[PDB]
């Protein structure tokens, strides 16, 4: 199945710390991307004198921006764990390691690991007519696995 | 004047009272000492609860439970031990109860004293056991036991009560083997010795008496008792050769979960190799033929509880140790290549520069067709069954059943996926490794698809979980299940090096 | 309740020092976003040279833009607080907290605590046509709280 369709995805998260066995994340926003990740770099070249190209296998850590449906289970969990490890003060932060899996409806799976939050709007901001608007969270995961094909 | 130590306590000199004890994969003995019922698992966690519960001066103390005093490479020691009966004859009834150290100060108003028992249809009335005046727990017995030897009851015809002061154990055995399904009934008055005896409370099974099991059926109902475990060492005298096979052939089909010993001595090796050749992983060892002060086998079980299996720096190659009080079984180049070839970890001992070392040379199992065919590697693979059965055993009590479609493959890889995290960093996996024709063929046609080898190439494991359906013995409805396949990466690590000094 | 309406959202305001027992915004603006926030940080990363992911939980304070109808109560009163805490020539600022609690119509309750103003337009703009143009306050609060599920 080479099909170009994701609906049917899922993002199965899981914290040490606050999510154990954690949640599932299924209400994905219909404006922007569901799931988006900015282009990863894994490399870095330089040109000599002479045109002697030099290459730099530069170490990185790819990036996911979820969109979501705002004040919904999936979501509120996402802005319980993003709250968890936020700090601010007085409050105690718990640094945890997120792990964050995929099934797109393909069969392909997407496993991310050793993460943590990265954005958050911690307000559900409200649009013009009077509608929530849809909240993304960004994590930045240190090692990914893709699992199973078709 | 109150004094300072209501508020303040500087216990002075050798407190001690380190709370970091927490190494799991623990050496399991099944030992013969009627001490421990048959049928139960006691888990002690240092020598001076074994020495308490157990004999001073049985090996359960002596022999075992002194590999508590292994230094580990870095730091770590065994913490925790475990034991089970070997069900060496034909198993009476031996009721057992009541570890609790009863005195006779209790039972010092005992005069005349009704201690019934519940037989089932032979609930009978024995009174007329006089403990007000008695000489110890261990003659009270006496009293109780010709006490029920007034009725002519064949089960009841010689009754023996045991007071064990090491447990501080009343344990009525009885006297027909065979079929020994026994139990205590509950008296009224002070002078009862029901529930005063323990034998009423909750501290009494029954002990039902059976026929023997005695190789391998006996550790199939210990492992029933607790998963917890990492090795059974089955000491005691030495085992038959064929009940040895049969030990080591029943847990090569359990395969998962537990690496086990057999102790023979020299000259053994070769009828002993062609028995037990293959059939996953078992650790020989050849004992020292003079004397029996080490407990040989106790080598794999020492290390394999010692790791920790948290902290970045597993594995240990299992061949370079350092084990002291222990008999230097081989000596010889010709003897100790020998008894290569027929696996053998023979503890033997070299020279350099002077000196004399040690060594627990070599760490082969036996395997050799396809297995792990290596301690580490081998302990490594038990770790990773253990945790990864755990985690799976916490998600399914935390929500049970995962939707087994797509997303269940969800719940189960996220909840496994931090333990290949921990395997990841803590070597028991590996980055690189070459993959190459025969691996990429296999690795391509057992599960994975055509690109699949190449991520064991670069990271070290390629984990995907499929759902299968299947029925059971009584279930009509067609169950579903997971199946996770994880593609280990192994790991080696140098045993020999070889150097060309050139020009002198 | 896990609707995407906010019709009905209310924004209770308190200052310590100029409205103790606060006023109520509720004619929020019709073409801008009526509540606003920017992303939270709340983390941030960096890479080693062998690959290993490093994390800072930076302590953050989050922000909040409320656009309202110009020439109205609410803000007036509004235009009234940031006056107080502005600091211009002659006039004396009053150094204040102020809350804003967030009702919105579903039952759940967003309150920031420990803010003050931000920002401020201090005069009504007009548009084109002549409509006024709409003012848009911003807040930086220090604690914000979650309470309430449907």
């Amino acid at each position: 199945m080479i099909n170009i369709s994701a609906f049917g995805s899922i993002c199965q998260f899981t914290a040490s710390r606050t999510f154990p066995n954690g949640f599932t994340v299924t209400e994905f926003a219909d404006d922007a991307d569901p799931i988006d990740s900015p282009p990863f770099t894994a490399a870095d070249t330089g040109v000599g004198l002479n045109g002697d190209m030099v290459v730099w296998n530069r170490a990185n850590i790819l990036e996911v921006v979820v969109n979501v449906i705002p004040n919904t289970e999936g979501e509120r969990n996402l802005a319980v764990l993003l709250d968890a490890n936020r700090t601010g003060k007085d409050k105690s932060g718990a640094r945890d390691v997120v792990g964050l899996v995929v099934a797109m409806p393909d069969g392909s799976k997407i496993t991310c690991t050793n993460g943590t939050p990265i954005d958050g709007v911690l307000i559900n901001a409200v649009a013009s007519v009077g509608r929530l608007k849809t909240k993304p969270y960004r994590f930045r995961f240190e090692k990914v696995i893709k699992a199973g094909t078709s | 004047m109150i004094s300072q130590s209501r508020y303040i306590r500087i216990i002075s000199g050798v407190g001690a009272g380190a709370p970091v004890a927490g190494r799991k994969l623990i050496l399991r003995v099944m030992t013969t000492n009627n001490v421990i019922p048959p049928g139960i698992v006691i888990e002690f966690d240092n020598s001076n609860a074994v020495m308490s519960y157990f004999g001073a001066q049985s090996e359960e103390y002596q022999r075992a439970a002194a590999y508590f005093k292994f230094i580990s490479k870095s730091v770590n020691s065994p913490s925790s031990i475990s034991f089970a009966r070997w069900v060496n004859t034909a198993i009476a009834p031996m009721v057992v109860g009541d570890n609790l150290p009863k005195t006779i100060a209790d039972f010092a108003g005992f005069s005349a004293g009704v201690l019934t028992i519940m037989v089932g249809a032979a609930e009978k009335n024995i009174t007329a056991i006089d403990t007000s005046a008695a000489t110890s727990m261990d003659n009270v017995a006496s009293i109780i036991q010709t006490e029920i030897r007034k009725n002519t009851d064949p089960q009841l015809a010689q009754a023996t009560v045991t007071w064990n002061q090491n447990t501080n154990q009343f344990t009525l055995v009885g006297a027909t083997i065979g079929t020994g399904v026994l139990a205590v009934a509950k008296s009224a008055d002070p002078q009862d010795m029901s529930t005063a005896l323990g034998w009423s409370t909750s501290n009494v099974v029954n002990v039902a008496g059976q026929a023997a099991d005695l190789p391998d059926a006996a550790v199939a109902k210990s492992t029933n008792v607790s998963n917890n475990f990492g090795s059974f060492l089955f000491a005691g005298a030495p085992l038959d050769n064929d009940q040895i096979k049969a030990v080591s052939a029943w847990n090569a089909a359990q395969n998962n979960q537990f690496i086990y010993t057999v102790a023979t001595s020299l000259a053994n090796l070769g009828t002993l190799f062609d028995l037990v050749k293959g059939n996953a992983g078992t650790g020989l060892h050849v004992l020292s033929a003079t004397a029996a002060n080490d407990f040989v086998e106790q080598c794999p079980s020492e290390i394999f509880a010692a790791t920790n299996y948290d902290e970045p720096g597993a594995s240990q190659n299992y061949m370079y140790y350092q084990f002291p009080g222990r008999n230097i079984t081989v000596s010889d180049d010709t003897v100790a290549n020998t008894v290569d070839k027929s696996r053998g970890n023979y503890i033997g001992v070299t020279q350099a520069n002077g000196q004399q070392l040690a060594f627990y040379q070599r760490g082969i199992l036996c395997g050799g067709p396809t297995d792990a065919v290596d301690m580490n590697v081998y302990a490594n693979e038990i770790w990773l069954k253990s945790a990864i059965a755990q985690a799976l055993l916490d998600l399914f009590l935390n929500v049970n059943a995962v939707p087994a479609s797509s997303t269940g493959e969800a719940m189960v890889l996220a909840v496994l996926q931090p333990v290949l995290d921990k395997a990841t960093a803590n070597g028991t996996f590996t980055y690189g490794k070459e993959i190459s024709a025969v691996q990429q063929q296999y690795i391509t046609q057992v599960t994975g698809d055509r690109r699949a080898w190449r991520q064991v190439q670069t990271l070290g494991y390629w984990i995907n979980i499929t759902f299968s359906s299947y029925t059971n013995n009584n279930t009509g409805l067609i169950e579903w299940k997971a199946n996770y396949t994880l593609i280990y990466s192994k790991g080696d690590a140098i045993r020999f090096v070889e150097g060309s000094d050139v020009m002198i």
